[PDB]
């Protein structure tokens, strides 16, 4: 009686929901065809007889790669008319998802987000994923966080935003749409997770030792650290949390959400079996700076609240005996106003396995969710990058002539402007 | 309330002997409680050398050594074992003839008397300051943060509370109005 | 007769009750279908205590088990002796309270204890002479430590005459699994001195401890903790169940250990207990139990007993055994320890002598002593309290919900004045 | 009544009270599960001497084993009547002394001290009357002689009035196992003279002389050792716990056999001794016990005896035998070796008689005299002392925890001191 | 509840430690795959279900030697982040390992050797392995043992380095890192032991009649001596020796702490058994000239303390029987201030065969540590051979534009002038 709803926007967010969505259906038993040759409830729905069908809906304005899906081998799976399509992509256009064709769209998303969530009986609350450095995912995912912030109310919400990398891009135009978009979900998203790409392939390189990774193999780690989160509500544990326990531990402002996630072990079955792979070993390289699942380096900030799940065989005793440690060394340190920063969960199932990836099988994992005054970073360089081009006004005909007005890009300035400020005070102590 | 000069002076020494009677380490199995309550109201010599001790006259002159002082203890003492209070005071009348013995010119009751100052018994908080244990914990069987914290509990003084006051005289009638209110709505719903 | 009713709240409140009550029908030869399977006549004759009576002649216990979430009950009716509750008596939210107190004691348990509150009036109202109630819970949690006091207040105040019992499991700085811990801490103490007759304090830190060090055994899990704690729960109500030399009630041991009627947290333990290697070198003699008894580590808290004095302590010891030696050792263990008890209570050790030993053992004894050493505890919650509330982190959480920062500000207040005035007898002198 | 409890620290001490209990469970018939399996009604009647009743009806010693490193107590309790010791007994350290007495005295021992010696108040307070406390521990390494001395000092500022006894090893300059042994020899004997009431001194040497000379066994081991100085230990108790013609508890011994306070370090030998192939040769007559008593070679120390001359001398004779025939063999003992007694005490030869002989000898006799023949131990331990200390060799290990070599020159003094005055009364004439 | 950590660090260390690591694993039945098919805790931890990890970290710049590693038959046992490896050699330079590439690389090390701390509750000590005339090897375990010095402080330190040859070498620079590196350990290592490689190559031909042996075969019998000094931790022993029991036992003077040991037996299955193999014979074959270690001359200089074990069926009277005719030589004399020299050390368990290699299984051995004034020639013949090439400056710009300054190998030469002093001044007689 516990469900959660995913919404897939842009390309890079269905291609990350495939890659979690081979990751669930192989966790749960269930062929990709959708049938079984009572854990399923909270991310699927029984048809009466049969198949399951997947609580997910799938977005795109471009219809290649949800052509693409429609025809995979999971064509099957899900219901022909949740993988809403357009006709005319966005062109990586902020205002175009926005103002333009965005509009026509949205309707029919909020139906079946209305559909499916009169089935629900006991909704958590809902997903989102959506690469920022996009027009249509940038925009359709404002626009529907703004229609469902009303729609609901106080329904909580998640988001695993992919922002650029410090140095590494792959637009010219992506600070200005990543700049908005942290504007519109900065006052209307409960939680953000910072996924940007430069990290998770160093983490590729210097682990799984690949040095030609592509898309999949970041896309896998990701569906990884999802189904960690939310293995707690699925299968038994000694200790377990709920996503609605989240803003009472890790968020101590509202202002403040975004933090950055890191996983361990990340290892090969090429060289994974001759070490033992303790807790201690595991829940030590969980805390590395190299290890952070987003490029920012936890030593130039202080900690906030870490909130770490695990899942095996792990015995709390042993928790308590690495927790002890790692308060113990002179490299980390927390803030002043926090005597406690520690929210431990512990699962029984071992983490899963899928065929012909990278990842081997373990008996123990760590996944953890922490969020540092480190942050603010990323926003100064994103700011810096949006300041060069915005003196001399580049690129803003493309968006002025899509309805937009030319006071809108000054506002997410002085929002972050304040953030960054906000970010400062709290960290200094009393 | 008052005590008389030698006995006010007898009420600090007696606050002593009854601390140091209960340092006694009693040898034996399974006593009498007659016996644990007679022992507590005694000094023995160990105890009564402690008390020298920690009052910095043993071993400071040959007449007050551990060997001299057992001598005396045993020609002075109850039972040539154990002190009561009148016996206590008696040994340290002859322990201060002793220690002051090579000050020719001084009378014995002048000798009590710069004891008496020695030990300073006139100020009974740095007279207790100088008494110490022998040993005890309390059974439990033993071995960052062990540094002390004062817990300093926010008075929620006069100039505090008034405001706090003010709120709690407030919050009653508040009360008082949501019960008035909840009578007047059952009245205005009846 | 003078039987009394249980009560459960939270998660760990249901694991703890969990284990209690497997340990209450074992002693009571109870088979997990409620069929009496026991050898001995005196199994029967008191089993109206925590048992009820139905037709078929099964038995079934007269617990309550109230949560926010479903999870944990429908989880604890699969385990072992899990269909001896009977069905009527789960009550249930759909939303939970995401660790956040003020949801589970003014938003959500206020509307939803009206239930509960309808089956307990229902258990109350039946029962032939009622002794009194008995409550597990944990302070750590939102909708335990919020539903549970609350649900305190409105049974003292339909019930003012009967006793009230409550094991309250409070966080521990060592290791600390929710980072808002000290808010629901201090919150929960507030309410819980003015309604509690009696209050027993459980730390996990501690059971870890014991686990660790007297056990000796390599892998602790939540299972031996509640082992532990149901041993010490059973313990105290033994001889209210079997016959004995000096009977002695939970209303007897209320008016002999509380000295005045602020002063009721209580820390227990339980003797003996020996490694696996170990159980055939030992001897089981009074001496060896009372020795073990008052030992340091020993007790199921962390607070240190050789830092304060003992106001008064109890001791209730279990099989056949003369009570001259139970008598003069008690006096033993108070002549050499004249230094850490007070002074100007004389004789402050009160005994109890039941016949009936546990399954298994020959002899034991459950230990409550009330101390002065307990203000450690306060100190450090309400240190760790000031510490986060300064900055007012995480209070928005609270205060969207009708709370106010007053009600925090009140409850420090109150918790510092508790602390002042529990040390205030430890320097007196007669 | 009139019992005496057991004390022993060291491995040394640790491996002596293993042979020393079982011996005695030997004699009174005690099962290695403490269950009573004897033949004679004496077995029992004085069994609260040394062990102690509990539930069940089995026997437990009052023995405490202490130690700074736990392999040894870890190694004793897997031995043959290892579980008669009870588990709260053992108290031990995690760190050790490494032979160094500083160490073993005051920093580790000083902290470890206080929880052995709360047992060891325990078990004094209990016991019915008592009588002393027996002490078995090695002069040769660092934790044992520093904290069994520390211990004994602690013991005699509590119970001035009790007797002490020591059985002390000594290291010996042909078999040392250690360098650093004169150093914590010489300052142990310093405190030792000052609060041991009875010193009896034990030397490996004289017991592989004895098993390779006497017995002529062709391997001797520490068993055979320790097996030895078990029966001595047990020789001179025994009439406190069997009747007799002449009992003479210790304190009888200590007034008859110390002239002068200063004058308390025995040298002890037991009869008789044969070889395997010579047990059915011999005759076990008066005459042929004492002429084996008094034989110097049967000395349990290296100390040559007609090197000196004896100050006193004691005898106790067990089993059946004519008291006319022991007086007049003590009487020809004494006039045809004239020159070996010091004159100025006429009639210097102590003699009691116990009816109940040791189990599978029909007699036994144990010798302990005080001789003026021992100042050669110190001489030699005060001559490899002064060779070592002139170079400050090692002394920078002892310098470093806050010992000087004021305390060295003190202990050095002392000793000459004693040995000087002790053979004062060897030239000493009437 | 005793633990040892060992560190190897170079090439030479590397594959000495693996030579240890068959060893260890073979004597406490554990197969390569880590699973057995309580003594391992000294070494190994449990994981909880199987297998055991190893207390030991693995440290090279040159990846070639660890990449072996991970690929053998061993590649299961090592936790495989603690085979830490660089990326550039120090290619036999010192100032390179301990300034320019080795500092980046002592942070991990440092963490992992945290890391493993934190589980060991009784940990003794530190073994660190590291052959001196390398760059890395000297360099990093000059770094690691001045970061230990200060992180940890008293716990103590014991360093298995390995010396040039006489004339027999492999670089032509390494007296200058030798130097370098014996100035650094000088003041930071608790223990030093010498090994050359000659002596060992002499001990194989003579013995074990091996004309053409590998590195293999050398570090066979280093791995048999470090097994031979830490089996007193393990197993049962009659005679134990700890390791904090040892520089109150060799060490006379904080300065003076460079030992040379020795081994016996040596020899082949094909002649062992046709001789009895007699403590005598082979404790007089330990102290043979031409059976050291090292290749120094005892017959050159005095005896200052003898440290030896054994280990088998040997009785403590063959030994003493043997100490005193080795005292009774007339070639080997002690120094006059040391009257008592020997330390003796007695096991029970005999030396374990290792399949296909050189040493036969035999029931008696003896390996001896032992502190002589000889050892000033080594010190002396390697600071002329630094003399040489130090007058005309060669190979210093190598080192000077590495960041080392120009002054540093001059006090390096002050310090070993002064310890040539040093042991001049203790050698002469009083
Ligand atoms: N991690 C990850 N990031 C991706 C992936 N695909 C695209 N991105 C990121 O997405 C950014 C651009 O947005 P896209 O998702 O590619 O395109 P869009 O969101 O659909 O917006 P449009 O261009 O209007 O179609 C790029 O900067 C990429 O870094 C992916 O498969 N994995
Ligand atoms: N006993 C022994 N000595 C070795 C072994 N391997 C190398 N050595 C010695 O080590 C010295 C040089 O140091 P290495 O260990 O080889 O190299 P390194 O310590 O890693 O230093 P780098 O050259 O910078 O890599 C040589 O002079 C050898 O005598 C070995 O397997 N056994
Ligand atoms: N003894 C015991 N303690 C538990 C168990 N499960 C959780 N806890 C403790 O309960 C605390 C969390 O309480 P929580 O589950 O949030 O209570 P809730 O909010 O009422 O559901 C943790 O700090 C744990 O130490 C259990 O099975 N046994
Ligand atoms: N009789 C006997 N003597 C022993 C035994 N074990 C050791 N010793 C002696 O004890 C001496 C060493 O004492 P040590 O073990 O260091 O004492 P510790 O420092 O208190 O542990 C050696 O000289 C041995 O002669 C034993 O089993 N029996
Ligand atoms: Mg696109
Ligand atoms: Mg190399």
């Amino acid at each position: 009686m516990r469900e959660v709803i995913s919404i897939h926007v842009g390309q890079g967010g269905i291609q990350v929901g495939n890659a979690c969505w081979e990751l669930f259906c192989l966790e749960h038993g269930i062929q990709p065809d959708g049938q079984m040759p009572d854990a399923f409830n909270t991310f699927f729905s029984e048809t009466g007889a049969g198949k399951h069908v997947p609580r997910a809906v799938f977005l795109d304005l471009e219809p290649t790669v949800i052509d693409e899906v429609r025809t995979g081998t999971y064509r099957q799976l899900f219901h022909p008319e949740q993988l809403i399509s357009g006709k005319e992509d966005a062109a990586n256009n902020f205002a175009r998802g926005h103002y333009t064709i965005g509009k026509e769209i949205v309707d029919l998303c909020l139906d079946r987000i209305r559909k499916l969530a009169d089935n629900c009986t006991g909704l958590q609350g809902f997903l989102v994923f959506n690469s920022v450095g996009g027009g249509t995912g940038s925009g359709l995912g404002s626009l529907l966080l703004e229609r469902l912030s009303v729609d609901y109310g106080k329904k909580s919400k998640l988001g695993f935003t992919i922002y650029p990398s410090p140095q590494v891009s792959t637009a010219v135009v992506e600070p200005y749409n990543s700049i908005l978009s942290t504007h519109s979900l900065l006052e209307h998203t409960d939680v953000a997770v910072m996924l940007d790409n430069e990290a998770i392939y160093d983490i590729c390189r210097r682990n799984l030792d690949i040095e030609r990774p592509t898309y999949t193999n970041l896309n896998r780690l990701i569906a990884q650290v999802i189904s960690s989160l939310t293995a707690s509500l699925r299968f038994d544990g000694a200790l377990n949390v709920d996503i609605t326990e989240f803003q009472t531990n890790l968020v101590p402002y509202p202002r403040i959400h975004f933090m950055l996630s890191s996983y361990a072990p990340i290892i090969s079955a090429e060289k994974a079996y001759h070490e033992q792979l303790s807790v201690a070993e595991i829940t030590n390289s969980a805390f590395e700076p190299a290890n952070m699942m987003a490029k920012c380096d936890p030593r130039h900030g202080k900690y906030m609240a870490c909130s770490m799940m695990y899942r095996g065989d792990v015995v709390p005793k042993d928790v308590n005996a690495s927790i002890a440690t790692i308060k113990t060394k002179r490299t980390i340190q927390f803030v002043d106003w926090c005597p406690t920063g520690f929210k431990v969960g512990i699962n029984y199932q071992p983490p899963t396995v899928v065929p012909g990836g990278d990842l081997a099988k373990v008996m123990r994992a760590v996944c953890m969710i922490s969020n540092s005054t480190a942050i603010a970073e990323v926003f100064s360089r994103l700011d810096h990058k949006f300041d060069l081009m915005y003196a001399k006004r580049a690129f803003v005909h493309w968006y002025v002539g899509e309805g937009m007005e030319e006071g809108e890009f000054s506002e997410a300035r002085e929002d972050l402007a304040a953030l960054e400020k906000d970010y400062e005070e709290v960290g200094i102590e009393t | 309330k008052n005590l008389t000069k030698e006995q006010i002076r007898m009420k600090n020494l007696k606050e002593a002997f009854n601390f140091y009677c209960k340092q006694q380490n009693v040898t034996g199995v399974a006593f009498t409680f007659d016996r644990i309550v007679h022992e507590q109201n005694v000094i023995n010599l160990a105890c009564f050398m402690l008390f020298l001790k920690q009052f910095n006259i043993l071993n400071k002159n040959k007449y007050v050594t551990k060997r001299e002082i057992q001598i005396m203890f045993k020609k002075y003492a109850l039972n040539y074992k154990e002190l009561d209070l009148d016996h206590f005071k008696i040994m340290i009348e002859k322990v201060a003839i002793a220690f002051y013995k090579e000050e020719e010119n001084l009378s014995n009751i002048d000798r009590v008397e710069k004891l008496y100052q020695y030990i300073e018994i006139d100020n009974i908080h740095k007279f207790r300051s100088k008494f110490g244990l022998l040993n005890q914990p309390f059974n439990i069987q033993v071995k960052p943060f062990d540094q002390g914290r004062d817990i300093v509990l926010k008075k929620v003084d006069p100039v505090v509370r008034q405001k706090v006051k003010q709120f709690q005289e407030f919050k009653k009638s508040q009360q008082a109005l949501q019960i008035m209110q909840l009578d007047q709505k059952n009245i205005n719903q009846s | 007769m003078r039987e009394i009713v249980h009560i459960q709240g939270g998660q760990c409140g249901n694991q703890i009750g969990a284990k209690f009550w497997e340990v209450i029908s074992d002693e009571h030869g109870i088979d997990p279908t409620g069929t009496y399977h026991g050898d001995s006549d005196l199994q029967l004759e008191r089993i109206n205590v925590y048992y009820n009576e139905a037709t078929g002649g099964r038995y079934v216990p007269r617990a309550i088990l109230m949560d926010l979430e479903p999870g944990t009950m429908d989880s604890v009716r699969a385990g072992p002796f899990g269909q001896l509750f009977r069905p009527d008596n789960f009550v249930f939210g759909q939303t939970g309270a995401g660790n956040n107190w003020a949801k589970g004691h003014y938003t959500e348990g206020a509307e939803l204890i009206d239930s509960v509150l309808d089956v307990v009036r229902k258990e109350a109202e039946g029962c032939d002479c009622l002794q009194g109630f008995q409550i597990t819970h944990s302070l750590g949690g939102g909708t335990g430590s919020g539903m549970g006091t609350l649900l305190i207040s409105k049974v003292r105040e339909e019930y003012p005459d009967r006793i009230m019992e409550t094991f309250s499991v409070v966080p521990s700085p060592k290791v600390s699994d929710t980072v808002v811990e000290p808010y629901n801490a201090t919150l929960s103490v507030h309410q819980l001195v003015e309604n509690a007759d009696e209050c027993m304090v459980i730390d996990n830190e501690a059971l870890y401890d014991i686990c660790f060090r007297t056990l000796k055994l390599t892998t602790p899990t939540y299972g031996d903790l509640n082992h532990l704690v149901s041993a010490a729960m059973s313990g105290v109500t033994c001889c209210l169940r079997f016959p004995g030399q000096l009977n002695s009630d939970l209303r007897k041991l209320a008016v002999n250990l509380i000295p005045f009627p602020r002063l009721h947290f209580f820390m227990i333990g339980f003797a003996p207990l020996t490694s696996r290697g170990s159980q055939q070198y030992r001897a089981l003699t009074v001496p060896e139990l009372t020795q073990q008894m008052f030992d340091a580590k020993n007790m199921m808290c962390a607070a240190d007993p050789r830092h304060g004095r003992y106001l008064t302590a109890s001791a209730l010891f279990r099989g056949r055994m003369s009570t001259k030696e139970v008598d003069e050792q008690m006096l033993n263990v108070q002549n050499k320890n004249s230094s850490y008890f007070v002074e100007w209570i004389p004789n402050n050790i009160k005994s109890s002598i039941c016949d009936i030993p546990p399954k298994g053992l020959k002899m034991a004894v459950t230990f409550v002593g009330n101390s002065t050493a307990i203000q450690e505890m306060f100190k450090r919650v309400a240190e760790q309290f000031t510490a986060m509330f300064r900055r007012k982190a995480f209070l928005h959480w609270y205060t969207g919900e009708g709370m106010d920062e007053m009600e925090f500000t009140e409850a420090e207040s109150n918790m510092n004045d508790l602390v002042s005035e529990y040390q205030q007898y430890q320097d007196a002198t007669a």
